[PDB]
């Protein structure tokens, strides 16, 4: 299923990335509802935890793909996964970087990223 | 290595020597670091004077160029070196479209409408459609696109938000209107108003020499935070509070202003004009690095050509001695070649050939690696790549 | 392109400043008036002032003193222009040949830097070896005056204190040494410092940083014998010779800031000192065997605004004016019955500020008189300028006119004006006090109170006052008959502001008519806003609320409605129309173009200008010519792309036109003072009134090529490039002049020697000498 894995990896990323935007920016009213020092602010806390929940939900489904993709595998398939996991550290830093403000997301954020450099390794001993 | 010395692979080819080399090593090595904090031009010419040299000295002035010339391509030439002068604008650059990026966003969906619509005169393709400009990145930096986004910042500001602090400032406009006609200024009387963020004097650091910043019209900040902002302005051009050790820390209130908004006013509209007042206060900021860039770059250049012309005017007298006692081949050739090397602003590729005029240049074993070395281990007990690294200092280059 | 030529009718009448000395002669003493852009030299004596030459200079004469260095038997000036273009002057004169040299030229202009609020400051130090310039905030630029100095060097001297309110140079001390009121943040101070040509920097200077009154603005440096410097604040004057700070609060000072200083003796032992209430204190330094014993301040009299004062011989003080005609006081050492030490003797006329005008041909229905509202506060009056050089009828109105507009059905003039009164009192009694009949508004919806001023046509008497409701301001005037309706209406623009309030949100739309001897309201209209201006557009009243620029139509129930509306402004200031055009000139949207279509009922706006400026006044040429000024002191034309390949470059007017007036123009008036192409005449704020006359192309490439070969032999003082005096100067660009033509360098030709003249036009055989002479002197009558 060598190049439908291709496909979907790329079209869920992209899913993804516009989710992660999406939610970085309710974030930036949640963090503009700061300098508030009320309902609106915690309706965002609310709509907050919900946006990154599911985020991090998808990412596990597609760390989950990621782990398939390992499982199922050529140096264009080694060089095409490796641009899926590079971004996906990428994304979950700057999750990192953003739950770091923290009003539980960043963990999710750790223990997904340790998947991501448990695969990293894990590919870059083989393709050496 | 054997490149730990002065000597280096593009390094200046004694004591001294290797404190400059710890000087450029440490600039790349450091994790990060403020490029303001690093020397500027006038400390580079304090240093040039300071340098020690042990047993001609037309050499020595020689080698000393080559210190000026690597300093300056790792200070300014150096994009994406790092902590360098370039790389901030660069990264602001991103910051700033991204931000007119979230305002073209803005409204589309619950995340944060005609008030909406004032508020996207900030977006470059509105403003570029009424300065008649061709929509482009580089746009930003022209000195007319900061001008027209002045007039709809408080265009914006006079239709939606009609508070007290805004409430003086366009009375001043009606009364400054019938003092001008009259042929006079405006009187000290009314002071009892806080003072806004224009009024106040930052002069920037690194090159003191710049002249007072025309700090930016942006509005909402409080007196106390009036006075934040305004101090980290004059420190490092905000490079502290935006990047570097704990940004994160600062960037819970905002990325070039404190997050900061008047009371009583919808939060959705206030956030808008807070969009603007950030995309406002991110044009001045780039424009500013690019004049400290600038300021930099002239003052590097003039160095330089200094050098150089005292590099010739004291060889000559090398070569009438010669005469009266290949190599006097060599040392004319590279006093016609210094002087055809107009290090004209090309910049990087006549600073490379420079120092690859000087390394044609015979010297001493005693100036070469060997010697070097030498010294090096005794206290432990090139031009081409230059040139490709070195990319073009227009701005739009810079820019992509 | 383009085609226009600008043309001065009465030379630019308001001072700048003037400062005494010995120029024509080592005997002689000279006073030197300097009108903007043009200085005067004049030869003081017991009789009165002798005038002997005027220059006219290309730049606004800014910065002026009069030193002598050593070895010179003569003084040497230093005129620093608007545009950083300073120049040393020399008088050299030998049997009628009276030609003004220039010792030292070279501009000094910072190519970076932030201009300060103050404004340009320099001065010159006692022992005449340095020429003290403050141009940016934190910077001191320096220009030695070494006797081998042809083009003037400068080099700036980074300076700590960033906000300097005045600069001055201590007397006395052989360091040349500054001594300024710098501002900080918690408030504002006086250090000293010794400035060091040598080293180029300061050095530790003299004293230290003694807490001044918030309000300090003045330093006055007094000489050798007492030594130190008086920093004169709003409440209270003080003195820092050797940390002898003594200090006094005189009561009369509080009631005004003072403006300008003068030394009356070189002992400097009396100084007159002169505020814009129009006093002349003097602080009389009584000397101490010599220290200071104290200082005092008695009121000798009323002058008119100062603005620059002088001392000259047998007591004559002349005081310069420049928001009042200007006067030549004189002082008695006796009282006179009134209680007022002073007593005029001669007055000058100064038409400036003109704020509004109007052409009124009523002598002979031709050759008409401008009525301009010349002068404010205590100096307002209505100046009537008539060809016939240009006689100038003053009549007082002894407040400040603001608008001025002429009903020829009823034979009057309305003005609103305003008289400042204390929170209410009237301070200086004037003509709306005097008035022969008066009423209050009876509309049911220190402090300026706005009045009408409506005047009768032959003897120039107030008939009537109608005082505004209180904190009321009247900002605009038209006399036009609305619609329908045969009679013509005064219509006045008010606008209520509050002290409590900040922006003025509500306002009223009134108006009038002039019944035979009594005036009375017609109708009123509340609006949202102040109704910054308003014209009678095609039967109906455009009135510029805020932004708003709607329309409003008169019905037949005598009552305004509104019809049209348009938002794309910030503010409405200046409103013109010509047919169905109209040109709504803000504030920093510089032109932009609308047009009523009366099958939509709706406004559209067919272009806007593309530069972020900001405009003073504007005026539709013709349909396709748009003239303007700014504050930069530049007159630009925008034309309408009639046709273009996009909409984007039909509504993007083109600047075909720049040019640098330098002056600010505050108002635009058609038609022209001769008797039976087009002509706007404006009115500037320094008493210039210029004229705008549209060209052929044929004579354009005419005049442009003699505008060149006349700046080839006409020389200028100072050595400034008159190509760089026109530029179109503007804190972002310059750019050259083009589209107008300088008439003032076309009308040189007439006394250029012969000679000369067929240097000039040697070259130039369009299709020689008489040629030319005879197409200037077609020039010359057109003002
Ligand atoms: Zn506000």
């Amino acid at each position: 299923e060598i190049e439908t894995r291709i496909l979907d990896l790329q079209t869920a990323v992209e899913a993804l990335v516009r989710s992660i935007r999406q939610l970085k920016d309710v974030q930036d009213v949640f963090s503009f509802r700061y300098t508030v020092l009320r309902q609106l602010v915690q309706t965002t806390a609310n709509e907050l935890d919900r946006m990154r929940k599911e985020v991090l939900d998808i990412s596990k489904a597609l760390v989950g793909r990621l782990t398939t993709l390992v499982d199922l595998l050529l140096e264009q398939w080694l060089t095409a996964g490796a641009k899926v996991l590079f971004h996906l550290r990428q994304l979950l830093k700057q999750l990192k970087d953003m739950s770091l403000m923290l009003r539980m997301f960043g963990q999710g954020v750790d223990l997904q990223n340790a998947q991501v450099t448990e695969l990293l390794q894990r590919l870059l001993q083989r393709s050496f | 290595a054997r490149f730990a010395t002065a000597n280096g692979a593009y390094g200046i080819r004694p004591a001294w020597d290797s404190a400059i080399w710890g000087l450029l090593r440490e600039v790349e090595a450091v994790p990060y670091s403020n490029p303001f904090t690093f020397p500027t031009c006038e400390r580079l010419e304090g240093i040039l004077n300071r340098l020690e040299y042990r047993p001609t000295d037309a050499c020595r002035t020689l080698c000393r160029a080559t210190v000026a010339v690597q300093y300056a391509i790792s200070i300014l030439y150096g994009y994406d070196r790092s902590a360098s002068v370039p790389r901030y604008l660069r990264r602001l650059i991103d910051e700033y479209i991204d931000l007119q990026d979230r305002i073209r966003r803005l409204g589309i969906v619950p995340v944060l409408g005609k008030d909406m619509n004032i508020v996207q005169n900030v977006l470059p393709e509105r403003v570029c459609a009424q300065i008649g400009i061709p929509f482009t990145y580089e746009a930003c930096l022209l000195d007319e696109y900061y001008d027209c986004i002045e007039s709809n910042i408080e265009q914006m500001y006079d239709l939606l938000c009609m508070c007290k602090e805004c409430g003086m400032r366009r009375m001043e406009r009606f009364e400054r209107v019938r003092y001008n006609t009259i042929g006079e200024r405006y009187p000290k009387k009314k002071r009892d108003r806080e003072r806004f963020f224009e009024e106040n004097y930052v002069i920037i650091h690194s090159h003191p020499d710049l002249g007072v910043l025309k700090l930016p019209k942006i509005r909402h900040l409080n007196p106390l935070q009036q006075l934040m902002m305004c101090r980290y302005l004059s420190k490092d051009l905000l490079y502290d509070t935006q990047f570097g050790p704990s940004n994160a820390f600062s960037r819970a209130q905002g990325v070039p202003l404190p997050f900061s908004a008047v009371q009583e006013t919808d939060m959705n509209i206030a956030y808008a004009l807070y969009l603007a007042s950030n995309s406002y206060f991110m044009c001045f900021l780039l424009r500013c690095v690019r004049d400290v860039l600038r300021h930099e770059e002239e003052a590097f250049r003039k160095l330089i050509l200094r050098l150089v012309n005292e590099a010739v005017e004291i060889i000559r007298d090398d070569v009438n001695s010669r005469v009266w006692a290949s190599a006097e081949e060599r040392d004319l050739a590279i006093a016609r070649s210094l002087e055809e090397l107009t290090f004209s602003n090309g910049f990087c590729r006549d600073a490379a050939r420079f120092l690859d005029l000087i390394d044609a240049f015979h010297f001493p074993k005693a100036l070469r690696e060997h010697r070097a070395r030498e010294d090096l281990l005794l206290h432990t007990f090139d031009g081409a790549v230059v040139r490709t690294g070195g990319v073009n200092l227009t701005d739009n280059e810079i820019v992509r | 392109m383009s085609y226009n030529y600008v043309v001065t009718a009465q030379k630019p009448t308001a001072v700048n400043g003037c400062v005494t000395g010995h120029f024509t002669s080592a005997e002689d003493l000279n006073l030197l008036i300097a009108k903007n852009t043009r200085l005067e030299i004049y030869v003081v004596t017991a009789e009165g002032l002798r005038p002997v030459k005027e220059v006219g200079m290309y730049g606004k004469i800014a910065v002026m003193e009069l030193f002598r260095p050593k070895g010179e038997s003569k003084d040497l000036l230093f005129i620093l222009t608007a545009k950083y273009n300073a120049c040393i002057l020399e008088y050299k004169q030998s049997g009628e040949s009276i030609d003004i040299i220039t010792r030292a030229h070279g501009n000094v202009q910072d190519r970076i830097g932030r201009p300060s609020e103050t404004g340009i400051i320099g001065i010159i130090d006692p022992e005449c070896r340095m020429i003290g310039l403050r141009l940016y905030d934190g910077l001191f630029k320096v220009i030695p005056l070494d006797r081998d100095n042809k083009e003037l060097k400068a080099f700036n001297i980074r300076l700590e204190e960033l906000h300097v309110i005045d600069v001055k140079f201590l007397y006395g001390c052989q360091a040349p040494t500054i001594c300024f009121v710098y501002q900080d943040p918690q408030g504002r101070h006086v250090k000293t410092y010794e400035v060091s040509l040598r080293e180029k920097e300061f050095n530790k200077g003299p004293w230290k940083q003694e807490n001044v009154e918030a309000e300090a603005s003045m330093v006055i440096a007094v000489p050798e014998p007492f030594g130190g410097a008086i920093i004169i604040g709003q409440e209270s004057i003080t003195y820092h010779n050797g940390d002898k700070y003594l200090a006094i609060a005189p009561p009369i000072i509080k009631q005004s800031t003072i403006v300008c200083h003068n030394r009356v003796d070189p002992n400097g032992s009396r100084y007159l000192l002169g505020d814009m209430e129009g006093r002349l204190f003097m602080l009389l330094l009584e000397k101490e065997e010599v220290t200071l014993k104290d200082l005092r301040v008695e009121l000798l009299g009323e002058t008119s605004i100062a603005e620059c004062l002088t001392y000259l011989d047998n007591g004559v003080v002349f005081v310069g004016s420049r928001l009042g005609d200007s006067q030549l006081v004189k002082l008695n050492v006796d009282s006179n019955e009134q209680g007022s030490y002073v007593v005029a003797m001669e007055t000058f006329t100064n038409l400036g500020p003109i704020v509004d005008m109007c052409v009124v041909d009523l002598e002979r229905q031709g050759q008409g008189q401008l009525v301009t509202c010349s002068g404010a506060f205590k100096e307002g009056s209505l100046r009537i300028i008539r060809n016939g050089k240009l006689h100038i009828r003053t009549v007082p109105l002894y407040e400040s006119p603001r608008k001025i507009c002429y009903q020829e059905v009823s034979q009057c003039f309305g003005v609103l004006s305003s008289r400042i009164e204390v929170q209410t009192t009237a301070l200086r009694p004037s003509a709306s006090t005097q008035a022969l009949s008066s009423s209050v508004s009876s509309s049911k919806l220190e402090v300026e109170v706005h009045n009408l001023l409506i005047i009768d046509q032959h003897t120039f008497e107030v008939l009537h006052a109608h005082q505004f409701l209180q904190n009321e301001y009247a900002l605009s005037l038209v006399s036009c008959k609305l619609g329908k309706d045969p009679n013509t209406y005064f219509i006045v623009g008010t606008a209520m502001v509050y002290p409590e309030e900040a922006e003025p949100k509500q306002g009223r739309i009134v108006v009038f008519q002039y019944s035979d001897g009594k005036l009375q309201t017609v109708a009123e209209k509340e609006v949202k806003g102040a109704v910054y201006s308003m014209v009678e557009f095609n039967g109906k009243l455009l009135a510029s609320i805020n932004s708003t620029v709607r329309l409003y139509e008169w019905t037949t129930e005598k009552e305004l409605r509104t019809e049209c509306n348009h938002y794309n402004n910030i503010m409405a200031l200046y409103l013109k129309t010509k047919g169905d055009f109209i040109l709504v000139g803000d504030l920093m949207r510089s032109v932009l173009l609308l047009a009523y279509k009366p099958m939509e009922g709706n406004f559209e706006e067919i272009a806007r200008d593309f530069n972020p400026n900001w405009m003073s006044a504007v005026e539709i040429l013709d349909d396709d010519n748009f003239l303007g000024a700014e504050n930069a002191f530049n007159l630009f034309v925008c034309q309408k792309d009639s046709a273009a390949t996009t909409d984007e470059e039909r509504q993007h007017l083109q600047e075909v036109g720049l040019f640098h007036l330098g002056e600010f123009v505050n108002v635009f008036c058609h038609g022209s003072l001769v008797m039976q192409q087009g002509s706007v005449l404006f009115g500037t704020v320094n008493g210039m009134i210029g004229l705008v006359t549209s060209l052929s192309e044929s004579w354009y490439n005419l005049l442009l090529d003699m505008q060149n070969r006349l700046n080839k032999v006409i020389k200028s003082v100072g050595k400034i490039e008159h190509s760089f005096w026109r530029s179109f100067h503007t804190e972002r660009k310059t750019e050259p002049a083009t589209g107008f033509i300088d008439g003032d360098l076309i009308e040189s030709f007439l006394d250029i020697s012969r000679p000369k003249m067929q240097e000039v036009v040697a070259n130039l055989q369009y299709d020689t000498a008489d040629d030319l002479i005879k197409v200037v002197e077609e020039l010359t009558r057109i003002h």
